């Protein structure tokens, strides 16, 4: 049995542009738990992401949170890319300040 | 309005990389305030949680120990039910299990519970009666078998009646002013055009504990919640929960719409709206 | 704090 991570990005205080924030990748839902989380900048791998502990809900599926400290400005783009077995290309998901 | 204390299990058997990863984490309520990983550089139990910060080496050495014991009680467990499946030798299987007791505001257990599961689906369960299994399949049937010989299921009442209500009772004492806030949702509205020329409303809500939440659209009065948009509750990593939910809507009729707001922590629902 | 016994043995 094998459930397909869902993937939402977003900050924990509403964005506003040059004022520092914090970024999150809630990867959840999934199955089995061996996942791989990294949050990408401007295509760059930033470095020193912390890690939530690996937990689980009712029905089971796993669900981890990955986060770090970011600074929105307009023209930088903030991503998630994570690679799992239901995965055969590793699905990347933008940030967007509307989400 | 109860409280919990409640504890996640996991194993898992890495052929290709290592040996098993165990992984033990608490829970109370919404809030986990304790950590044991397998893969840290030095396994041992560690606080999440401010208020669990003063207890002491004590504390600490004797839940790690307990902790230790467990992660081999389980690459020990995940072996087994290999043979008792019939499965490959070097396979990647997981193991996880939840412990825990709901206690009531009087001071009573209101239900105490413990159930497992071998790669995503049950296995063995504590019933409610605290007293009984239920076995998902054969398998868990012989593990079954074997636990009520044991008589193992008197050992865990005792568990889940004494230590599991005790602790928690003073878990909630060295956290009060954290485990019984109730902050609640700072809700609002964002107004997104799409390319089919209409708008999207998005109601957001920020800030709030616990995590239990509502969120619905309205036409003054009447609901449109089977063509609305919902997004599953995520946490702000700060100890409070975020949600949002969006309608479709033609341009211009942009204030006709309400979004309500349902929590514990507002004293009456929210109505927020685009301004 | 963690469920312990542990001389039960409480193997699957």
């Amino acid at each position: 049995i094998q459930k397909t991570p869902q993937i939402q990005v977003y900050s924990r205080h509403p964005p506003e542009n040059g004022k520092p924030n914090f970024l999150n990748c809630y990867v959840s839902q999934f199955h089995p738990p061996q996942i791989e989380i990294e949050l990408l900048k401007n295509g760059k791998k930033i470095p020193n992401i912390e890690m939530s502990d690996l937990s689980f809900s009712k029905d089971w599926s796993f669900y981890i949170l990955a986060h770090t400290e970011f600074t929105p400005t307009e023209t930088d783009v903030y991503a998630c890319r994570v690679k799992h077995v239901t995965l055969k290309e590793p699905k990347t998901v933008t940030w967007d300040r509307d989400m | 309005g109860s409280h919990s204390l409640r504890y996640f299990y996991t194993a898992v058997s890495r052929p290709g990389l290592g040996e098993p990863r165990f992984i033990a984490v608490g829970y109370v309520d919404d809030t986990e305030f304790v950590r044991f990983d397998s893969d840290a550089e030095n396994p041992r139990m560690e606080p999440r949680a401010r208020w669990m910060e003063r207890e002491g080496p004590e504390y600490w050495e004797q839940q790690t120990r307990i902790a230790k014991e467990w992660e081999q009680i389980y690459r020990v467990d995940l072996r087994t039910l290999r043979g008792y499946y019939n499965q490959s030798e070097g396979g990647s299987h997981t193991i996880q299990e939840m412990y825990g007791c709901d206690v009531g505001s009087d001071g009573s257990l209101l239900r105490g519970y413990r159930q497992d599961a071998y790669d995503g689906r049950d296995y063995i369960a504590l019933n409610e009666d605290l007293k009984t299994w239920t076995a998902a399949d054969f398998a868990a049937q012989i593990t079954r078998n074997k636990w009520e010989r044991a008589r193992y299921a008197e050992r865990l009442r005792a568990y889940l009646e004494g230590t599991c209500v005790e602790w928690l009772s003073r878990y909630l004492e060295l956290g009060k002013e954290t485990l019984l806030r109730s902050d609640p949702p700072e809700a609002h509205v964002t107004l997104h055009p799409r390319p089919e020329g209409d708008v999207t409303l998005r109601c957001w809500a920020l800030g709030f504990y616990p995590a239990d939440i509502t969120l619905t659209w309205q036409l003054n009065g009447e609901d449109l919640t089977q063509d609305m948009e919902l997004v599953e509750t995520r946490p702000a990593g700060d100890g409070t929960f975020q949600k949002w939910a969006s309608v479709v809507v033609p341009l211009g009729k942009e204030q006709n719409y309400t979004c309500r707001v349902e929590h514990e922590g507002l004293p009456k629902p929210l109505s927020q709206r685009w301004e | 704090y963690l469920r312990y016994d542990s001389d039960v043995g409480e193997y699957r």
